[PDB]
């Protein structure tokens, strides 16, 4: 861009393109940590500062010689700041959507925003030379997408903004990038737990933002659909590879899955996974390993992400 | 001072820094794996057997009434007197701390197979906060056996935690706790002779005293060359705890304890500074009321040990110490494991 | 540069005094050389060597870092 700007200026005489420092100054309007926002009620264990930007993804993890060795690099945004920036980037879009439905403009009803959470690891990313720990040649990305924004009008609920192309690269807004391995569980939990804490805090609060000259309040609902089967199993419970238990939505075993396969019902959740893990760890009924596994229905770990029990269409097509 | 290289089977990706090795009736077992339990070993314990310098990990089944406990990544080791084994707290693989207590025991043993019995107990009274890196040990005073606890490292309290510093740790309170295993009780005791915290230290048992020496204090980022001797008696009323500062202590943190002979323990490994490693060995000769730390000849290390940054290990019990060196990048098999013999 | 890398691998073990060696010993030599190279000169271990690796390995700091792992001094001066 600098070469283009320099040559265009040199030839035409005028200044058609803007300089790099001007672009950098205009950049800060869109990046997280520029707009003032207030939470009501205040988020639990989340600071109220409105100037937080690119913070280390390690979340102040210990890196001394006497404790668990860390060999990852991670940079991430605060969830609330990222969502504030995402909402303000589509400020004119939200105004246009509210206008097109024959509603008001300065209406300050509580917006019900649904956000899809997507996380997928990668492979074959080359490690650089240079200062840093022995960071493995794998990367894991965490990103969020904004599907629908609704405001409460009258008695029913009216829609404002729907993503036209949800599966595009122009709406998968990044949230946390760590260059680690998804096979490892300790580092994954260590880097990803603060984001889950922020999400849980935001699940029970409201955000006030000066939206186009009139203050409006937001409420958020989250859905973690953008995971593949291996990550779902490695996060919210059931053992990896291929077990006797297969589906992530029901307690159906492989044999009766092959037998009936037409009559079922979705049963699994996250609270049920936590209760089943507690049952597995305590063994109140004094059962052996096999009958305890049959009682616990396959979960043998502590889940830490509330993943919506859904199916991923892309990997479904690939496997099928 | 024998240094023998040991090979490992198809479970090398299952040992991580911070494990713990327990010795039951001359048999050494394993605990504290990497990752959650798999379908191959739903329990988490293993048959840590070395024959001809080859390591094989066979699963070991728990009892019917035992509790299937998560892998603690940094527990506290205790050896009660019927021969049991006690672990307290630590990090789960999801990186949350636990304030719970577990006691190891053998429910039944048959030919070439062993079944464990892990029990669940709840502490009432002055319950210690969840932590890791601490040390626990038991004393036998006036015919009464009762365990003592010391502070370590823990996360910031639930009032000053922020997500930006979610994983920042702070040393626990200097308080010294007394644990009554047979009843599940604990009464806090604050002693003016202990003002600063202490983490990753070694605990040595005796008839009525515990010798805590070395360790790392995070507040001042220093490793004191101190040595505290805590003498506890068991009268009819409340217990009396006395801490006395002794001269001649060494400055080592995250060291390894071994019991070679009666009234004779050896210290090897650890870190002196953040970028420095403990290249020497200390032989602690206990007595009735006397402690004399002397420097014995340095065992013949290899280049890989002398040039590495990290080592970790636990106690075999039978005069052997199992320490490992990080092999190489994941890209031999990411870990090199050695064994060490002390007479 | 590849030939010098092999020279360093055989020198960090003093093969001039041990004419016979097994595969495991050479693998250990590879691992320790890669580890020290990373530690000191900040070079990652790679399977197909580039030209940047050649230019960085062809420095005096390279023989310094390799030689402090060699117990003898005659090998030190020879490599230097
Ligand atoms: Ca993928
Ligand atoms: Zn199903």
């Amino acid at each position: 861009y600098h070469k283009m700007y320099r040559t265009v200026k040199a030839i035409t005489g005028r200044q058609i393109f803007q300089p790099l420092h001007a672009l950098r100054n205009a950049e800060k309007v869109l990046l997280p940590g520029y707009h003032p926002f207030e939470w009501q009620p205040p988020l639990k264990n989340v600071s109220s500062r409105t100037d937080v930007g690119i913070i280390d993804g390690l979340s102040g993890l210990a890196s001394s010689v006497d404790e668990y060795p860390v060999d990852t690099i991670a940079k991430r945004f605060r969830y609330d700041s990222a969502l504030v920036s995402a909402l303000m980037d589509m400020e004119e879009d939200i105004l246009e959507g509210m206008r097109s439905q024959d509603l008001d403009d300065y209406l300050n009803g509580p917006f019900t925003v649904v956000v899809k959470e997507s996380c997928d690891g990668m492979g074959d990313v080359s490690e650089k030379h240079g200062s840093g720990p022995a960071v493995p040649e794998k990367a894991v990305r965490f990103s969020f997408t904004v599907m629908r924004i609704t405001i409460e009008h009258g008695s029913q609920n009216v829609k404002v903004f729907e993503e036209p192309k949800p599966n595009s690269e122009l709406c998968c807004k990044p949230l946390c990038l760590m260059l680690a391995d998804e096979s490892d569980h300790e580092t994954l939990t260590a880097i990803l737990s603060p984001l889950i804490a922020e999400r849980e805090a935001m699940k029970s609060s409201e955000l006030t933002l000066e939206m186009g000259g009139i203050p409006r309040t937001f409420k958020f609902i989250f859905r973690g659909t953008g995971y593949d089967e291996k990550l779902v199993r490695e996060v919210e419970g059931l053992e990896a590879s291929g077990s006797v238990y297969i589906c992530t939505l029901c307690d159906t075993t492989r044999l009766e899955a092959s037998q009936n396969l037409v009559f079922h019902s979705i049963t699994r959740s996250h609270a049920e996974n936590l209760q089943r893990y507690e049952v597995w760890r305590s063994n109140p009924y004094h059962e052996s390993v096999e009958e305890l596994r049959d009682r616990v229905k396959g979960v043998s770990a502590k889940p830490f992400i509330e993943t919506v029990p859904s199916i991923d269409a892309l990997h479904c097509d690939i496997g099928n | 001072m024998s240094l023998q290289m040991v090979t490992v089977g198809h479970n090398i990706a299952l040992i991580q820094p911070g494990f713990s090795l327990m010795n039951f009736d001359g048999q050494v077992f394993f605990f504290g794996q990497k990752g959650w339990p798999k379908r191959s070993c739903p329990t988490g314990v293993f048959h840590f057997d070395i024959k001809q310098n080859h390591l094989k990990l066979k699963p070991a089944i728990f009892s019917k009434d035992s509790c299937y406990l998560p892998p603690l990544r940094y527990p506290a080791t205790c050896s009660y007197k019927k021969h049991q084994y006690i672990i307290h707290g630590g990090k789960t693989p999801n990186n949350e701390l636990s304030d719970k207590i577990y006691i190891m025991s053998v429910a039944c043993k048959n030919n070439k197979k062993v079944t464990f019995r892990c029990t669940e107990k709840d502490l009432v009274g002055d319950v210690p906060e969840p932590r890791y890196g601490h040390s626990i040990d038991v004393v036998y005073s006036r015919g009464k056996s009762m365990g003592v606890l010391f502070g370590g490292r823990s996360y910031m309290p639930s009032t000053q935690r922020t997500t930006e510093k979610w994983n920042s740790v702070a040393d626990c309170l200097p308080h010294v706790f007394l644990i009554d295993f047979e009843f599940g009780c604990a009464t806090s005791y604050i002693l003016p002779e202990l003002q600063d915290g202490l983490s990753f230290h070694v605990s040595i048992a005796r008839n009525d005293t515990v010798y805590i020496l070395g360790g790392h204090s995070l507040a001042s980022n220093i490793r004191p060359a101190n040595l505290y001797r805590i003498r506890v008696d068991l009268p009819l009323g409340t217990p009396a705890v006395n801490c006395t500062v002794l001269p001649g202590g060494i400055s080592v943190s995250s060291a390894i304890l071994t019991q070679t002979n009666n009234d004779e323990f050896v210290i090897v490994g650890g870190y002196q500074l953040e970028n420095q490693k403990r290249m020497v060995c200390s032989l602690v000769s206990l007595g009735d009321n006397t402690i004399e730390i002397s420097e014995m000849e340095t065992p013949d290390w290899t280049s890989d040990i002398k040039h590495s940054k990290i080592w970790f290990g636990s106690n075999m019990g039978n005069g052997t110490i199992f320490l490992g060196i990080p092999g190489d990048n994941k890209q031999s098999e990411a870990f090199y494991f050695y064994t060490l013999r002390c007479s | 540069a590849a030939e010098f890398y092999k020279i360093f691998q055989l020198e960090i073990g003093e093969v001039y005094k041990h004419p016979n060696a097994s595969k495991e010993e050479r693998k250990r030599w590879q691992a320790t050389l890669d580890k020290h190279l990373r530690k000191r000169m900040n070079l990652k271990p790679i399977m197909r060597m580039n030209g940047n690796f050649a230019r960085k390995l062809m420095t005096q700091e390279t023989v310094d870092a390799v030689c402090e792992l060699i117990p003898s001094e005659e090998r030190h001066e020879a490599l230097r």
